[PDB]
């Protein structure tokens, strides 16, 4: 839904 | 990348592939880049310097292969191409080698999040990892300096950050490297970035986040002893970035 910089999983 | 493993974009969901069109029918790869926000990708000015015609570059997100599609990929046009004023090249180094690309899709939207598209985090003003940190670089560049084609599968590798003191030793790069640059090499000079890897990310972890620490910029040879790869030091450009985003 929205981005979370750095999160791959 | 010399050395490394082959990977898929799920492992670098912020990696962007920039290509150039030759209306003759072909599109060629230019350089790599990283997604900062929904609509902005950052790369390196020397990738665009010789042909700054935005209208001819295409950017893809969620791509694991170089010339074949990957499902989930997004394609965008470059709405804005911002190169750095004060960019310079000498016999080796590139100064102020960072570029911003504003993207827009044919529908008028920016990147959307998925399991193959994520943004990378930026560092805080002049906040870097300490030399010794192991970081990863990724890209579609050469696998050997003598190759004349790029791999078809994305690759990744780990390199360690070295200090400026070490990198400016006369037998390394002397004063060609400045404090707005970072050097990273493999202890055994076995893996490194190379031609075709320009613009892509050097990701390290900072404060608990995977941060875009550097931008693949230049190097003498690839995986050569005492010839580290040099990256632009993103932490020293934070204001410049802010002034345009
Ligand atoms: N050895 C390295 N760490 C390195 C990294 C990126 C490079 N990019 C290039 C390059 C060469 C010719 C034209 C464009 C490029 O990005 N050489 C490169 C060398």
């Amino acid at each position: 839904l929205k981005f979370q910089c750095g999160q791959k999983t | 990348i010399i050395g490394g493993e082959f990977t898929t974009i799920e492992n670098q969901p912020w990696f962007a592939a920039i290509y150039r069109r030759h209306r003759g029918g072909s599109v060629t790869y230019v350089c790599g880049g990283s997604l900062m926000s929904p609509c902005w990708v950052i790369s390196a000015t020397h990738c665009f310097i010789d042909y700054p015609k935005k209208e001819d570059y295409i950017v893809y997100l969620g791509r694991s292969r170089l010339n074949s599609n990957t499902q989930g990929e997004m394609k965008f046009e470059v709405e804005n191409l911002i190169l750095h004023k004060d960019y310079s090249a000498d016999t080796l180094a590139h100064h102020n080698d960072i570029a911003l690309l504003k993207i827009r899709s044919k529908e008028g939207r920016c990147a959307q999040p998925s399991r193959t598209i994520q943004t990378i985090c930026l560092p805080s003003m002049y906040n870097d990892p300490q030399f010794g940190t192991s970081c990863e670089i990724t890209g579609f560049g050469k696998e050997a300096s003598t190759d004349y084609l790029y791999p078809e599968q994305l690759k990744m590798t780990v390199v360690k950050l070295i200090s400026h003191r070490e990198c400016q030793q006369p037998h390394y790069y002397g004063s060609e490297v400045t404090t707005k640059m970072l050097c990273a090499a493999d202890p055994q000079w076995k893996t490194d970035s190379c031609q075709g890897d320009s613009g892509g990310p050097l990701v390290c972890s900072l404060q608990g986040r995977m941060t875009l620490t550097g931008i693949v910029s230049w190097g003498r040879g690839c995986a050569l002893k005492d010839k580290p790869g040099v990256y632009t030091r993103v932490s020293h450009f934070l204001p410049w970035i802010r002034s345009h985003t």
